[PDB]
């Protein structure tokens, strides 16, 4: 598994070098913003239960039909591997956002996912949007804390989202 | 590659588990940690050419034979792929420090160290002595915790050895 | 019981292995955390009393129905065991912030809750509720890291209770 | 497992009370010493290898029958065995002195122990005596070592002794 | 799916083993009972429609606060699938008549029941009412073995909910 | 595994017999009153959770030390062992009653318990408590249930005391 | 030992999971089946002593040869013991019919018959035989469902033996 | 696992809706024939054997190839691994048969058997054979056995047929 | 193909080692005792034509009735198959010779021997008579090694047939 | 796993000792028997079947006990586990025999033997007999055999004899 | 797995005959070179370590990229990998020769070997030359040992030569 | 303890199965090849003193250094225990020898070694340099079968050392 000090080394050791002075200074500045890393998976961490309910109610107020017999969300059995799926993919979002390197969630996560929805008949549309929802909320959990010191975490959020359109993007 | 980070988040994983107070104190830890770290990173950074040779040195100071003709510390080849390999032992001592935990060693010197030295009849010994020199010297070049943190490592070096 | 320092432990021991500088770096992170988590603890230790009074009250300002006769939120034996329940909580909040860890809360109420629960229909929403007041008042107890490690843990409940 | 904060807990809750403030400043002060905890704890990690070896060589000098023949460090698989029962109980007493508690030293290493031996045919009192000079070596090394700053460890290589010395009753 | 007949099956293959006399006997008792089932599938079936409307009005009667503003049953949507839910639950009570076992609600309503309801803020005691209700008026539908089979499905129901 | 039938069996070929006339209209009695047996034993099943509720609500109301701290119902975790137990004995002594003999509820379940929870520290007395409590519940539903014909459960009655009687003896 | 009832039982206990409709339907299946099951039993009782001399001797009207002199049909001791093994059969028989199911069938004479029979140069066709003859004759002393029963059970032992 | 109510209430499910009148009185059809139904498959267990048997010798005096070196059913653990399967599909084609429904025989046995048989050079269209050779004798006995009461099984005969012919059909 | 080269190097390969001298003394075993195999296995093999017919033969003289009609050594066609099968045997008997080993028989005729000869009504005491047989002429073909290993391979075959 | 070279090495280890001539000429002396011992090992080999057929009948011909109802050869299952039992002890013993040296007999068979029978309700004393039949036939064929070279076999016949001896000693 | 012997009786039984005279001497003459074929595979194990050393020295003086970074026998994981492969394969090789076939060495060895390789980015070229080193010394050793009797190997030099020679077409 | 004799049965045990002919051929080897073995075994034990002594000097003269102060070649202590080690190796060897296979190697040197060797600082190449003089010199001790054998063994040692 890579965080984003290990994907430095494994890019200096291909050169046959220390690092270089650019590089380490891109790491010192991610120490310098790790309070509010620590924050922003806090914020997840925190309302987990919430940001995977308020995903869902809003996927299935949109898309009726997953709810409906023939629906991929139904009966209760698909709904709870639904739900699953949910936090699973949060999980890992969260763990990517901890390290600051998406590898996690492409390795452990996103590799073959589409695929594995694809014989299963699991509309890969809707999973993208389940996701699409997580991120928006997440997100407002992040900006908007409990008292946590004021200042901007927009480049977390940023990256974040990124982690969010990964997995998006590799599933739909 | 073994980091505080990436041990968490394992833990975390293996028990379908979000990150929780616990492991975020631990992060803590490894941020906290970086400037003595960072410090000795870039002190054995630009000292790495002298460190290197005095080390090789050393080696051959401390076991005279090996410079005798017919032995492993004779001609161009042998003398260059000694160096070479104590550097590759300190870059790995910065990517170490840097990284935050012993991954960079553990996975490109640890794992099959001993396979690899008892086939090309390489002693532990000289290494040892190489890293004993090489932890004299850095007494001098730091201290306080960037010391403690170069220390860890150089230790951690020469325990694989042994 | 899960704590930085036993979750370190274990993960050496389950690899035959010395604690090295990874886990020592992770083990210093719940001691320099120590200070807030310990204020935290004070403040939620000294406030229980009124906390938990605050929190049972509104279970049934949130739930009236609750305090109707035929209902569990009725006669002196159900509104006892309610008070005690979330002392019960706040307990195990205060002990997780001093242990450095959710083990705690872990071993002694999330192991089994859902099963208890169930069996005594008891709903988690109450006890939801009862932190999230708690969550409230204790935004004026405390600031700054003790306020971030009181809300980890109030938090911690909450989502294992949803 | 315990370590020294959970013991607390533990006692707390049997009286179903928040942590006394007694208790409370007892801990406090373990927070007060970690630093030097951690350089004990790492004084005896970066020379594990030298305090079994110094150990060893002791303690065949002493008892020259171990590696005779009909004697229990011979031939090469036993004497590998006693070197790594050397490792293991230096690494689980290095263990408890992280944790400020004994536990898991006496629950996963010690419990048994003496029972396992005596099945074996292994002599109890050569195993504690290789215990007694890994502890005289290990604490010698968590008094004098690398460029640490310079104060009082007494304490913690007092609770170290007791942790060699616990492992020594218990298997003698 | 869980009936007598998949049953019987499961155990003989699992033995690598041709049905037998013990098999057959199991079969005929399922087939023997198929007649009492199906008359309170019959009449479970045309009386669903108000059946579910009982069942329903029963969950806001005995909870009257979830008919109010901001409660959960509140407007159209919640009591239209709250109408829904039951309905359900009767449809795979018909299934679990006919299919000669309980695999029908196992499949689709048991497997991962907590889970859904826990997410969404859904109380087991509604349903377990609703049922307790339609239990009710079926003790005036049918009589003798057709109740019996009508009154193990819903009980097993509301067992699944506690 | 035995049954009533397979019981009589093991009796005959032990004296090398077809059964006896006396053992054949012993078992076609059983058959007469299987009826009844299939309604008894659907008065658990159908009550399982009740049953189990009620003895706990009823044993705890009696002995509130297993409710603090230092008693074996508290914290969660040994409520829900409690509860799981309380669960395993009526559902053994549920396959007894159909099976018209003990030797499920001997082999499977009572084998072995009383010295399981000695070393556990579980009081036994209490649990013999709950199992009494269980039994007083369970027979009320056995005697009481939804518009069954009305007759005489006597006899199934007692024999399902005494598979809640065996239970608590073998326990206490 | 295998009857409808236990087996019931086995795969409840085996889903840690109480008796419901599905295997209460099994077993009254069982107890439905008992009648004929035990008439077939009382017939193949009382006319055990006949039907194990008609046996007996088919095997050497079928197998001339074994009543031969240095033959395994010769003398009082073989012919005395083979009444008995199809006496064993008879009588297990019986008990499986009893019983409702296999079990007596499977634990006392299937589990261990052709590493017996082989040991002991027993060939199955003669036990084939006496059990072929056996269900020629009952043909006249049941009819209906004991005599499909009794037939289960004699056929179940001919494909034991081959 | 389908039976042939299960599919009945898989399709029903798949509308939304309470079994139709006309899915009813097919179903009451159904346990209308069933003791004709549990004839019909005690007629194949009761002969198993012989079923095979017979299959078998006809196979091999029909395709003496096989029995030839070079030959599928040479030397002995060959014949045994072919006795084998005409067991296992003998045994699929009962359990179908009980069901009323052919998915246990599809999903449990003929589901990739072809694909087996190519990767191992076993000649298919002689194993089709074998079956057709099981079905006719498995039918044979189906329609003439022991004191079964006199009435017409063609349904029952068609359907046990359809099995076999699909199993061939699915192998050849 | 089980022989003495292939069962060392078997256990060699299983514990990832180079063959050793353990091993290599074992093979010297099988070279060794070669020339008495293939002395004896040069006989059968010329001897082959009488040896069945010889056998085959004595099956009829010691069960006379086999060749009665309604019989299975009556006809054409099982005459010729009984001549095949022991000829089978002897195949495979001096394939076990050559070889260094009892692979041939066990992978040939011992692996699945009992289920085929048991759903073919074919009795292993006439098989076991062909051997006895065979085993009495080759006491006048072959002495000294090469018939203790004709031997060898012949009551390996009668103990797999028992 | 000792053999009778291998056992002269470990006492010869325990003096730290190179093999004395004492030892050397014992072990050169096996080597100069080794083709009569090759025969005694096939001589069992080649009638194992016949020697624990023959050893049967002669066991239940004396104890018509053990073949009743109640009697621990009967039923079939029980007879197979007896009839299997003989086959492994007579495995072990030729094993010995072609060691030169009991402890595989001793170590894989007779430690714990005596104690398994009790728990079972296995009579000792039975199996002990068993085992002198097998005994006196074993030693029949090793006596009597086809075209060996005629020579003494009595010190061979005596080593045998002594490890069935060893076998009944430890079970009775 | 098959020898040469086995081989030979695989292509009899194929035709349903005893070994032809042809055959038979083929064999007798293998037998008669057998003493040397045992030379020859000692003197490969004999030498293992070496001429895996030998091998593995050479092959990395002529490919020194494979030990810079980005090369396959980099860092020290890889190496030991690459080191292990010599030895698996130079196991094998020997094992084809005790049993003169190649069949060991295809099946276990060679069977998918070039095809893992692509899919791990060894480059299949580098390691046929590794096996074309192994092969030059390890004939070395077999034509020039320790008091072998004077006489000419030539025949199994090839031999041994042809099963590298597989190895290496079968890699590259 | 790994002998002919003991790996013939272990495969034989593991299998449940009798002695057949491959094993017992295979034992033939390791009983026709004891001559040439424990001739060696009389030549390398009656020499043993003077093997051991040219050893000995041999690791001091191709690495002079070892006899110089501070070094593991210096002193009575260190010169004892080095003759004591390669005695215990030919002691080995010549167990190897009388034994028929590696066993006595492998279970008191092979198993451990480098663990041992590792601890105390033991290089592995004097022993192999040992064990190549004590290869030269057995070179006129023995010739034909019995030389093969002790080198054989010696190779074995000093393959187990690389
Ligand atoms: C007592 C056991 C019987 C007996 C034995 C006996 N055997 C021999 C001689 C030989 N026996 C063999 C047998 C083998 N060699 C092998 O490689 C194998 C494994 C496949 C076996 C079974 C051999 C080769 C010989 C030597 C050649 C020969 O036939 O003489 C003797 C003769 C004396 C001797 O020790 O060589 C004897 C006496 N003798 C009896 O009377 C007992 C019935």
């Amino acid at each position: 598994m890579q965080d984003a000090f290990t994907k430095a080394i494994v890019a200096a050791d291909l050169r046959g070098s220390f690092l270089s002075e650019q590089e380490l200074n891109q790491l010192t500045n991610l120490v310098k913003e790790s309070n509010k890393r620590l924050d922003a998976v806090n914020a997840i961490t925190g309302n987990a239960a919430e940001i995977i309910s308020d995903a869902a109610h809003k996927l299935f107020a949109e898309q009726t039909d997953l709810i409906r017999p023939g629906g991929n969300a139904y009966p209760n059995r698909r709904m709870a591997a639904c739900l699953r799926d949910m936090e699973i993919i949060l999980r890992y979002v969260s763990y990517a956002l901890l390290a600051g390197d998406a590898s996690v969630l492409e390795d452990r996560c996103l590799n073959g996912l589409k695929e594995t929805y694809v014989a299963l008949g699991t509309p890969t549309r809707s999973v993208a949007r389940a996701v699409q929802l997580m991120k928006e909320t997440a997100i407002g959990y992040v900006n908007s804390p409990s008292g946590v010191t004021r200042g901007d975490c927009s480049a977390l959020v940023n990256e974040a989202a990124t982690y969010f359109d990964k997995a998006a993007a590799s599933i739909a | 590659m073994k980091t505080v980070i990436t041990e968490v988040i394992a833990s975390a994983d293996s028990q379908g588990r979000f990150l929780n107070n616990t492991e975020l104190q631990a992060a803590n830890g490894r941020f906290q940690r970086a400037t003595a770290s960072m410090e000795a990173a870039r002190a054995l950074t630009s000292n790495a050419d002298s460190l290197v040779k005095g080390a090789v040195q050393e080696v051959y100071n401390k076991f005279p034979y090996l410079t005798q003709p017919g032995q492993m510390g004779y001609g161009d080849t042998n003398q260059a792929k000694c160096a070479r390999d104590i550097s590759h032992y300190l870059r790995f001592i910065t990517y170490s420090l840097v990284a935050g935990g012993t991954g960079p060693l553990d996975d490109y010197i640890v794992a099959g160290l001993r396979e690899v030295n008892r086939t090309f009849n390489l002693s532990p010994s000289w290494y040892i002595e190489a890293l004993k020199h090489i932890k004299g010297k850095v007494g001098s070049q730091l201290s306080g915790q960037p010391l403690t943190e170069a220390n860890a490592y150089i230790d951690y070096c020469i325990n694989a050895l042994s």
